[PDB]
């Protein structure tokens, strides 16, 4: 039936400052069906202490989820978000950019 | 000025995996305040906002039995819709339900809603008159006829014009500091060179509520819609939202581009330049 | 508050 690809955005809650605490967010929206796998990556390794919002959907019935975890951005640490879905042939990795 | 309460229900069949998955969430404007997860251990309506957890046990017990009733109701709909479409037992299907009410600046009833979706497609929806249904396919025509004979719209209209807006007004009062606030967006602009002759000018909007906001790029008063990269409003995780719009500017024309931000928190619309 | 009517498809 209807299968829509998730739109992925990787961002921090506050403007990134090295040494200061923040929250790493991976916003996944516009996907269908609701079955979705989202992992946050730190230097290529999956972050374990990752929380996600409750499953909801928008006016167009497409679902949206917010996966987040607390982190402290540094100059050398690279963060990314990996998302797998039925509409994706391979898991999509979106690297975090402080300026997006 | 206007406000709205929304309840979202998602029921997903799990063939060969046991009982269907039921997830229910509640929203007042862009703020979630309740949740229910059929896979959760509590099996109760749980608070998701600081202003709603103070509600006594009478509120949470009433919401719990009702959301569990909706879980059972949707579980029957999964089988009912399967028979309507002549589908098998190995297929995973999704049922979605949304209803709620909107109020104006005077907190008076404005609009009601009650609609369904099957596998991401519109199924049946209550029209604006709150007396008729819009059924897309033939299977939804059966549901409309049963709802017409049972007078489902009459009871729904009593709820949408009554209990819905009465408690939509109630949550707004208990959470005045959270729902009745208007946070102006903190705006700033970013500049990055892609080459020696092009640069990306990114206009930021941060820490605003509600999520409704408009970021447009203009060049000498001309809208750059086709060349503007505009992301969807995203949650920050703290009750606020974010959004940015970027345009590719040739080096030397940065004084030609302006950013425009419109939001309820701003007393006047903002015009941003790089200068 | 949720609705109490049992609406079936």
């Amino acid at each position: 039936m209807i299968q829509r690809t998730p739109k992925i955005q990787v961002y921090s809650r506050h403007p990134a400052e090295n040494g200061k605490s923040n929250f790493l967010n991976c916003y996944v929206s516009g996907f269908h069906p609701s079955d979705i796998e989202v992992d946050l990556l730190k230097n290529g390794e999956r972050i374990e202490k990752v929380e996600h919002s409750d499953l909801s959907f928008s006016k167009d019935w497409s679902f949206y989820l917010l996966y987040y975890t607390e982190f402290t951005p540094t100059e050398k640490d690279e963060y990314a978000c990996r998302v797998n879905h039925v509409t994706l042939s391979q898991p999509k990795i979106v690297k975090w950019d402080r300026d997006m | 000025g206007s406000h709205s309460m929304r309840y979202f229900f998602t029921s997903v069949s799990r063939p060969g995996r046991g009982e269907p998955r039921f997830i229910a969430v509640g929203y007042v404007d862009d703020t979630q305040f309740v949740r229910f997860d059929s896979d959760a251990a509590s099996q109760r309506m749980e608070p998701r906002a600081p202003w709603i957890e103070q509600e006594g046990p009478e509120y949470w017990d009433g919401e719990t039995r009702k959301v569990k009733a909706h879980s059972q109701t949707h579980r029957v709909d999964l089988g009912t819709l399967r028979g309507y479409y002549n589908q098998s037992e190995a297929g995973s299907h999704t049922v979605q339900r949304m209803y709620g009410c909107d109020v104006g600046s005077d907190w008076r009833f404005l609009r009601g809603y009650h609609q369904y979706a099957y596998d991401g497609k519109d199924y049946i929806a209550l029209k604006e008159d709150l007396r008729s249904w819009t059924a897309a396919d033939m299977a939804a025509q059966t549901t409309k006829h049963k709802w017409e004979a049972a007078h489902v719209a009459e009871q729904l209209r009593a709820y949408l014009e009554g209990t819905c807006v009465e408690w939509l007004r109630r949550y707004l009062e208990n959470g005045k500091e959270t729902l009745q606030r208007t946070d102006a967006p903190k705006t700033h602009m970013t500049h990055h060179a892609v080459s020696d002759h092009e640069a990306t000018l990114r206009c930021w909007a941060l820490s605003f509520y509600p999520a409704e906001i408009t970021l447009t790029w203009q060049r000498d008063g001309e809208d750059q819609t086709q060349d503007t990269e505009l992301v969807e409003t995203r949650p920050a995780g703290d009750g606020t939202f974010q959004k940015w719009a970027a345009v590719v500017v040739p080096s030397g024309q940065e004084q030609r581009y302006t950013c425009h931000v419109q939001h309820e928190g701003l007393p006047k619309p903002l015009t941003l330049r790089w200068e | 508050k949720l609705s109490h009517q049992l609406v079936l498809l």
